[PDB]
């Protein structure tokens, strides 16, 4: 179910830690990424959302391929539980 | 519109190509399929993100700004205050609406440019080993199996190898 | 055999404007304009705002009897006046340099109220208990401000008083007091005995002398008299000295002020709620990282730039052509 | 046989500047900068402006005898002062909060003058006819302001007066009055009898008490004395009360004000004419839909943005190459 | 100048073509004449009008703004007022002069782009049925009467039809 | 045989930012941002600035005895206050409209001080020599301001004085004076004899009357009394008249002012040096033709636009690719 | 990047060509060498200088601007003053940093354009008298001594003269 | 003569009514179009003037071909009376 | 030596007088050009410095080829003394 899937996806997003701030510094941005996850099936669209999410919050560009890697894990995982 | 490619000599997009902004459609004897160009796409994205960050970071988040009060004998200073507020607001509104307008033009044109350069990138690699249809398509004068295709996408297509074979069929 | 170049398209309906054409459909875009708020008033840095309700700043600091809820207040993230903040000076008169005082307060984040001149021990030669008025009723009885003390004649005499306070609180102290102006000479006599009374107040920075202006004016809240209210910020180490032969409404409580930045006074009729935000406006809070907002020009905290725009969407993808 | 691609050219001489080169000839362009005006002062919304001529705002509202043309004035689209608006206060003294008063007026589009305290019936115990001065001559005779009434002693007494006005006009009322300060004690006695005179004025918002400052000053318009002029906006339903034992120059006429927006005071020596415009400046009117103008930063109405530029022409066509 | 066409490989304009911004000069056995391209022109105009409206509408017509007066003891506020006025004026003047400058560059380049795209539009339609002179001209390898011309302007020129005929003459 | 097209590259390390990428290496570029200054204070138009040192504007113009170096000063390009400009009013009191006076001075480029009322001949009926105080010591002796004259009673009387000055200097004249307020009635008597004293000052524009406010205040520099300082700009041809029956600290020297533009007051602890510059800031001078500077928002002269930027380099050449 | 030439189909610059921004590398039997194109370079420079002057001259040198002082009861006007100063500063800083950013993009693209137009200028002059390698290079189908080279740079290369000679070798 | 030609051309311009405002809402713009008419013989130049005239007055873009149609009638009419 | 070379190079720069201001109006700009001279051996780099030097000081564009001519004389002269 989502309750468990939601907690895990969130743990991971924090752990991604692109700016060396610790897993707990990204709680706001992580929810935005979670939300975005349930809105699409295309790794590319999602990769785009994430990068944007993190650019507004932090004023810093995440390498595209790095973002693209995170999205693939998350959509694989969404489908894997669904 | 500036570079003639998007909504130009390539009339339409591919609702079917979901892994990138620009890419290829290939048809040989061995099968079809769609393939995005990571390098073209990767370059466009780092570019657009930077365009957007520069715009956002230039914007001072607005820290506390609250009204002032003035008494009924402070009407001039009260109006001066209001003149200040509104003037800055006309300006920030104006720069912002106008900036987005101008930048949107440039962004879209940026994409037109990326596509065109991709087409002509391929065109210069193949040369006479294919003909240009004129709609973002090239027809081969030789059999190009999937191995050959890959070389073309990632930039390493070998012309001499097929130049002979292609020379016969073409004439 | 053939190979083709092409570009992505999708079922995206997002439109953006460009300088050459309006309402252009693109494959991806970002909104740069926050235009939504949560309609509540929230904490900032986890500190709740001070809701003044029916009182206004004047009513609060003097302790208008209608403001007793505010008596316990000491820290706030900002101050909220409403459309009904009408309880201010209940005895008619002018509150001198009131707008400036509000400005001072817009940068005070907390304070400790204290008893500058204890009613019971500071004034052994004067009457402290008849200084109430029907103009400041409370529970239908004549009453008075909680932060001020109305001194009157004892028996049939008002001797010259002289009272000083030294600031040892380590910070600025806000001191308020008043000067009373009866409407008639005979009324003057009834209250203070002395026709030629004056009030003099001095510290290192403030130095003023007041004399009663006795005259008939239209009645306000039943009163043909007037009372003026004054204030000063007593700097650390400074002394304030009051001298009077009548007409003084003396300080009772004063305020040691803690300064902060990012505080302010806003006017809003939106309900205060227990939520927490980084950016507060008079319509409601904004939880946003967008660079712009069109919600309100008045903000407390860290906010998007206010602009009049209704739409700022920047294309990121390309013209969408399925 | 052959086919060629090409582009239009014509005999156009229009040039525009670009960032890479100046003075570029193009086939079509638009000027965005209005730089021409009609040199006259015109109506707006079909209402003629008020031309004050030799009087200024002070001279107008007090009714300096030099300003009788203005006596009949009641609505205007804006107010025009000239380089010769020198007739103001003809009796020397200070007009208190004068700049603020002008500001109030910059948003008044019309008014109805009325007789607040009729000369003939309001003052049965005081002298109303000796209050003229050579300082305000008119037709070579001592005269005085038309909107004020100079009260003096009757026989050898000036009893305490008390006179009030209630505002039932349904709008703000502008009330003006003065306070006189003779140069000597003996002069004081000649005019008002009482050495210890005062003037007290009060309403809900205004509350002031004045006393005469008797002293020799340099003569101005022959006068070693001085007169101060005061004004207030009496809110709807409010009352104003004057009390005095001397030295009061009482209101005679006052003004019920009609507010508008887009009014203003300008200074111009350009002739008023019967034309009608949407945009008026101090040099002349502009009849334009261009976004910019370089004519003048001061405008009344709806105008192009003022900029210092001498040229803003935007190319629309292409580089012209015949 | 950016696209190499206007004042580039097409060295000059046609004082003679009065019905449009871009067009054709045709010479066959049946007669000459000039013909503007409505679509190219129509597109450029809607574009330029929009560029201009966005600029104008962003500009608040200026509503009443008049001076304030200050007394001889209000010199600081008087200067503050003047600092406000002049500062907004430096800005509106600056944005405006600069905006027009930048936009003029873009407008002219826009035209260069339209022309080039028109040339290459025609070039891709004809292909080997004609040669490029290099001055915005194509020479036909076959007779192209006025009927054929019309097809070319409005986009429907048929290559296969003349590909044979053109192949003979050319070689 | 072959021919190739190509573009220049070199060993240039200059980088610039563009909207699509940061830190791009180019073959040539120009810096538009001056970010260096010479750390000294210099002449402008070859005129040295006025360094006030330990005095401030008030201390200078009154002639605080601590300011004797400034006595000879007459022209300057701008005025420099430091972190130690603490010598101002050495006798405690308020300097009225002080900030405005500084503003006036920000546009005065030079002046001629002169003896408006010569001590030795203007005041034959009053005491001029006992008007010193331990509050203004100089060399350990009671002393006083050099530009003012403290008048006191002669024997046991202070007769009414009346003294006028006519401005024939052809320009504005800055006149300063004071009004003294003893702390007690008995002290009042010791100095001026008269309990009911006043001071009246008038010209065409200034007109004020002052009376002594006698009361105990905390001691400042040993003094429970206070002194107020006043100033006015006497217009050409105008007259100023002082009248008093006590408590007047009369003008001794005054200043005929020469106006300039581009002058100002700055606060800086940077050393004044003999160099010459076109642009001066509080950190040091700038010798630059660059359009921008990030050194300081306060400037005297002709300067680059201040901006917060740390880098503005505009590429001129192309992307550098060796 | 927009025009595909700089850091595109011409992958690299010539640390060796020191007399200009754009130019030629020539190899024949008679010797090599590098030669800048004055006209291309001359045009680019007048252009860039003008871009820069327009930016500088629009900037009012800042004349005297100093602080105002306010007393402890002039806190509102004091804050109004500060609001004015900072607001103008946010703006001048913002326009300036942003202007340079945008203009830098345009300047670099301007250079890309100049190079591309130069390549295609040469390409249209030579035609079939040479083949395109695809890296900013042309191979001749005939001997082109230094005299011939000069004609090419300064625009006057004669095609007909060598069209025959070139036709033989090529086929 | 112009007196009659002027009145008719003006009636028409108002009647064009591109924004559904009534024929009388365009009196100012109509004079500007009339003036422009006597300044040229090229339908294209005139079509351009009109569109500009109406864009400044109303902040709204008139279809080019619609404008172009109006200009043709007016120049045909100018020549027809001259 | 430089002392003599410095005085001559400066005399010349003033004499160039691109704006008809007299040789003495360019003393500031001349030093900047002298300084720039000792920083390079490429006539082209130097031609670029000069033009920039004079554009900032005077807000006026010097013909490139005119500037380019001055630079050639100066580098020829620098080498000639070195
Ligand atoms: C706290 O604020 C509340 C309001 O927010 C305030 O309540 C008001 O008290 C006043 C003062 O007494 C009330 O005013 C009266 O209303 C009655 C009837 O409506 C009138 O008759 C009264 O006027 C009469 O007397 C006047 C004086 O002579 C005459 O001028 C007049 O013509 C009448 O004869 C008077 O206007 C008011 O109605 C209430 N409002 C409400 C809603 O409660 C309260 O006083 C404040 N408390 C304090 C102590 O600060
Ligand atoms: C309406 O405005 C007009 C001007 O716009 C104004 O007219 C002026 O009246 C004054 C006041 O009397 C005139 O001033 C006099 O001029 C004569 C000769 O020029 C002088 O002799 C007078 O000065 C003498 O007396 C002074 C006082 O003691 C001395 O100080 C002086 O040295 C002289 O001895 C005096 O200056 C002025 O000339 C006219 N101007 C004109 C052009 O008419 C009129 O008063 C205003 N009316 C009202 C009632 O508001
Ligand atoms: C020029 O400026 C200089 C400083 O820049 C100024 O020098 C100061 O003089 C004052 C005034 O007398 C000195 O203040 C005293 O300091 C001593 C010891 O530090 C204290 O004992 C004194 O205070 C006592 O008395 C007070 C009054 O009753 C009490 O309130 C207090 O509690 C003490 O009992 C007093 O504070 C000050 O130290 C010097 N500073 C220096 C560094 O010289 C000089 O006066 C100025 N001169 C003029 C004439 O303008
Ligand atoms: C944009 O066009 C869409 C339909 O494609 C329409 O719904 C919308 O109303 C248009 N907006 C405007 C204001 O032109
Ligand atoms: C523009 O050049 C024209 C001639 O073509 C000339 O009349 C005009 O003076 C030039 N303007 C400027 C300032 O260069
Ligand atoms: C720019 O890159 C260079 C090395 O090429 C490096 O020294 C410098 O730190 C970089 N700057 C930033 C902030 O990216």
């Amino acid at each position: 179910d989502g309750q468990q899937l939601n907690r895990l996806l969130l743990e991971w997003i924090g752990a991604w830690d692109p700016f060396g701030l610790g897993k707990d510094a990204y709680d706001v941005e992580a929810e935005a990424v979670l939300q975005a996850v349930y809105e699409t099936e295309s790794a590319f669209d999602l990769a785009m959302r994430i990068m944007w999410i993190y650019v507004f919050a932090f004023n810093r560009p995440i390498p595209f391929p790095h973002a693209q890697k995170l999205a693939r894990r998350l959509l694989e995982l969404k489908q894997a539980a669904s | 519109g500036l570079f003639g490619a998007i909504a130009g000599f390539i009339e339409g997009g591919w609702t079917g190509m979901i892994d990138g902004w620009y890419g290829y459609h290939h048809q040989n004897e061995q099968g079809s399929g769609y393939a995005a160009d990571q390098k073209s796409t990767q370059n466009a994205i780092d570019g657009i993100t930077n365009k957007v960050n520069s715009v956002i970071e230039k914007m001072n988040t607005q820290f506390t700004a609250v009204g002032k009060e003035f008494n009924n004998l402070e009407r001039r200073i009260e109006n001066l205050n209001k003149k200040v507020d509104d003037g800055f607001l006309d300006i920030w509104t104006y720069n912002a609406e106008l900036l987005v307008l101008l930048e949107n033009e440039r962004t879209l044109d940026f994409h037109d440019s990326n596509v065109r350069n991709l087409y002509e990138k391929v065109k210069s690699q193949l040369k006479n080993n294919a003909k240009e249809i004129g709609n973002g398509c090239f027809e081969f004068y030789h059999k190009c199996d999937d191995a050959c295709m890959e070389s073309v996408r990632n930039g390493t297509y070998d012309y001499p190898k097929y130049s002979e074979e292609s020379k016969l069929n073409r004439e | 055999d053939t190979i083709c170049i092409g570009y992505h398209a999708n079922n995206s309906t997002d439109t953006v404007d460009t300088v050459l054409e309006k309402n252009v459909t693109v494959t991806h875009s970002v909104n740069l304009l926050e235009d939504s708020h949560n309609g509540k008033l929230c904490k900032l840095k986890g500190i709740a705002p001070l809701q003044l309700g029916k009182c206004n700043i004047a009513g609060w600091l003097l302790g208008n009897p209608e403001c007793d809820l505010l008596l316990t207040a000491s820290s706030w993230s900002y101050i909220v006046e409403t459309s009904n903040s009408e309880n201010g000076t209940c005895y008619p008169g002018d509150f001198i340099d009131y707008e400036e005082l509000r400005e001072q307060l817009s940068s005070v984040s907390s304070f400790e109220k204290f008893e500058i001149f204890p009613k019971t021990s500071s004034w052994p030669n004067h009457e402290t208990t008849k200084g109430v008025t029907a103009a400041c009723s409370y529970a239908g009885a004549s009453s008075f401000y909680r932060n001020l003390l109305w001194l009157t004649k004892k028996g049939s005499s008002y001797p010259k008083l002289s009272k000083s306070y030294v600031n040892n609180k380590g910070k600025e102290v806000l001191v308020l007091w008043g000067v009373h102006h009866p409407p008639t000479g005979t009324d003057q006599q009834s209250l203070y005995q002395n026709a030629d009374a004056y009030v003099s107040v001095g510290s290192s920075k403030y130095n003023r002398r007041f004399t009663p202006e006795i005259a008939a004016r239209p009645k306000v809240r039943d009163q043909a008299g007037r009372m003026n209210y004054y204030w000063t910020l007593l700097e650390p180490g400074d002394t304030i000295t009051f001298e009077a032969t009548g007409n003084l409404i003396a300080p009772w409580y004063a305020f040691a002020l803690n300064r902060g930045s990012g505080s302010g006074i806003i006017t809003s009729d939106a309900p205060v709620h227990d939520c927490n935000t980084k950016c507060q406006t008079p319509h409601g809070a904004i939880n946003s990282s967008l660079p712009f907002q069109n919600i309100h020009p008045v903000t407390i905290g860290e906010c998007p730039k206010y602009v009049r725009s209704t739409k700022l969407r920047m294309a990121t993808g390309l013209r969408n052509i399925p």
